[PDB]
């Protein structure tokens, strides 16, 4: 049992408890006993007898709660699958991107280990109305949502928005805006054209909401 | 404003009334 | 009902003047505030 | 505040909508101190002999022990402190409790108590409803936003927020 | 004139400023120095500003304020229902 | 809080010096007021840049009265109470 097996499963581990944090926070459905799972648990399930990660059967599927469907009737489910090459090459992003397709899935999540291939991206946006997006894995081992400086964000509806816009008075061209490479936008996944109100804590009155638009 | 004074008519008005002043001589 | 309070108020005033000053006092603050209802 | 294109630097000015030069250092009771201080300073109990009023305190102080509407009133105003504790040391995790507000309500009770002339040693003529409805009314009559829309709302409580807690503690 | 609002529609502070107090002053000063009739029982004074302060106290000056949101619309508020403080 | 709001409005962090500021989306007599004259007015001549005559600097350069303060509003006439008098 050299170290780094036992270093390299932890931070595995850690990873998939974050993927799993911001399942949760786009709306759907997860139970908090799913996201407290011990490592030894871990370890019993998502392992071979050599202690070897079996990455792919981590894939799930998930739906959202009934509340995310009422305030987004237009939600649908997620698939997440996990790749074990270093690598991944163009067939690989092939088969994914079709079983998607045939699963008839709004949008998935990708996470690959090390590099992908330019020719694997190339097929990123082909599949419209459907959206697929990445996520390094040396970049989820810590949730930042998590952090002291992080204000809470949240989405806004269509309804929500019409109503501010209408209530300030406002063309959408003049809202503090925040761009697409974003960290907090891809944890989000915000599109766009679409509005993220923020709460803050203030010196001055204790509580504060800010609106800003994803360009 | 004849009210006030139907209410002034009847005895037991300025019994209260007195009443009261009596008890702040007393306090 | 303010009727058998005042009595009662009263009727401890009556008995009892040696209590301490702060007794008659908070009695007769009581007495004012049953009136001024 | 905004800028010649019209684009929106703050919702709201200082995000309370506050002159500058009407703000002055002031403590909130609140947060600091241990939680016997706060028990004993704060919490005042009908039914038990540990925390009620000394009747030479208030007129009525002899008739209203025992009574219910009152300790519910009470409780909710106790509820309403424990509550404020918790936001106020969720804001300040560093336990200080001088910021700057408007208005000096210390000024403001000196000046009542050095104008009418009011002396300690007598009883007082107040009410318990009188005064948790008047702070509450007078809660409900401090505006700075003046729209009919739930977002307006939103946004002049959020304004009022920290000065309610002070005004809360004092009174 | 669709910018308008109407009466009971009107969001604005009903205090008025102290912008809105110095121009208003300012003109009525300048209107009465060039000869206007005077609405109030002048006693003893021959300067225009104190006619104009004199005038403001009675709130008898004839004259509206216009206030613009930002979008392009406007508040009318007279100066006789606008609260000054002392 | 303003000065920081400002910095940090448009998405990422614009600096306090020509780049950030002379190269935003404001009024070309704005922008060429310091530091980049010349070259901002040859570069709105040959982009045909719309200036629109609303901030200080627009105000101050036509000799006109800028909306501040006293200038934030208009003066009219009520004729009901002229009338009632």
């Amino acid at each position: 049992m050299d170290q780094e097996n036992e270093r390299n499963i932890s931070r595995l581990w850690r990873a998939f408890r974050t993927v799993k944090e911001m399942v949760k926070d786009r709306g759907y459905f997860i139970t908090q006993e799913e996201v407290e799972l011990p490592l030894e648990d871990f370890k019993a399930k998502y392992c071979d007898s050599m202690g070897r990660p079996q990455r792919k059967m981590m894939s799930f599927q998930a739906n959202p709660t009934e509340e995310s469907i009422s305030k987004f009737p237009d939600m649908g489910s997620l698939w997440v699958e996990f790749c074990d090459e270093p690598s991944v090459g163009v067939k690989t992003m092939k088969t994914f991107v079709i079983h998607i397709q045939e699963k008839n899935f709004q949008t998935g999540i990708f996470v690959y280990q090390n590099n992908i291939t330019p020719s694997a991206m190339k097929l990123v946006p082909s599949i419209p109305p459907a959206t697929i997006e990445t996520f390094n894995e040396a970049a989820l081992v810590v949730n930042i949502t998590h952090h002291e400086l992080v204000p809470k964000h949240i989405r806004l509806s269509s309804d929500e928005k019409r109503e501010l816009l209408k209530r300030y008075r406002l063309k959408e061209s003049q809202l503090p805006r925040i761009q697409r490479a974003d960290p907090v936008a891809l944890y989000l996944g915000l599109k766009r054209g679409e509005v993220v109100k923020i709460i803050r804590k203030s010196e001055t009155s204790g509580r504060y909401a800010s609106y800003r638009i994803c360009m | 404003t004849n009210s006030e004074d139907k209410l002034s008519k009847v005895q037991l008005y300025e019994d209260l009334c007195r009443y009261e002043d009596t008890l702040s001589k007393l306090v | 009902e303010f009727i058998p309070h005042i009595f009662y108020s009263l009727h401890q005033i009556r008995k009892d003047p040696n209590n301490l000053s702060n007794q008659l006092e908070t009695l007769t603050g009581s007495i004012r505030h049953r009136l001024k209802l | 505040t905004r800028n010649s294109l019209g684009n929106v630097i703050q919702f709201i000015y200082g995000e309370d909508g506050m002159d500058a030069a009407h703000i002055e250092k002031q403590s909130l009771d609140t947060i600091g101190g241990s939680d016997a201080a706060f028990e004993k300073r704060y919490r005042v109990d009908l039914l038990n002999t540990d925390h009620t009023l000394d009747p030479s305190l208030l007129e009525s102080g002899s008739e209203i022990l025992g009574d219910l509407k009152l300790q519910v009133l009470l409780d909710e105003e106790y509820k309403q402190l424990v509550k404020d504790r918790k936001f106020l040391r969720e804001v300040f995790v560093d336990g200080e409790a001088n910021w700057p507000l408007p208005v000096n309500i210390r000024r403001i009770i000196q000046n009542a108590q050095q104008t009418f002339h009011i002396d300690h040693t007598k009883p007082s003529d107040l009410t318990i409803k009188d005064i948790v409805l008047g702070v509450k009314d007078l809660q409900e009559n401090l505006l700075v936003l003046r729209g009919k829309n739930e977002i307006i709302q939103n946004a002049q409580r959020d304004a009022v927020t920290l000065f309610c807690c002070l005004l809360r503690s004092r009174l | 004139k669709e910018k308008a609002i109407p009466k009971d529609q009107r969001a604005t502070t009903p205090y008025m400023t102290k912008y809105e107090r110095a121009r208003i002053l300012g003109t009525r000063a300048l209107q009465i120095s060039m000869n206007a009739p005077v609405f109030v029982d002048l006693e003893g004074e021959t300067d225009p500003l104190r006619i104009a302060m004199k005038e403001l106290a009675e709130k008898k000056i004839p004259l509206v304020i216009r206030r613009y949101l930002p979008d392009g619309s406007f508040e009318d508020w007279s100066v006789e229902e606008l609260i000054v403080d002392l | 809080a303003l000065l920081v709001d400002v910095m940090t409005t448009q998405g990422g962090l614009t600096s306090v010096t020509r780049h950030g500021f002379n190269r935003s989306n404001t009024g070309a007599l704005m922008r060429c007021s310091f530091e980049e004259t010349v070259e901002i007015l040859f570069e709105a001549g040959a982009s045909a840049e719309l200036d629109d005559c609303r901030g200080v600097s627009e105000n101050v350069i036509l000799g006109q009265m800028a909306p501040i303060g006293t200038g934030a509003f208009d003066v009219m006439i009520d004729e009901e109470s002229l009338v009632k008098y």
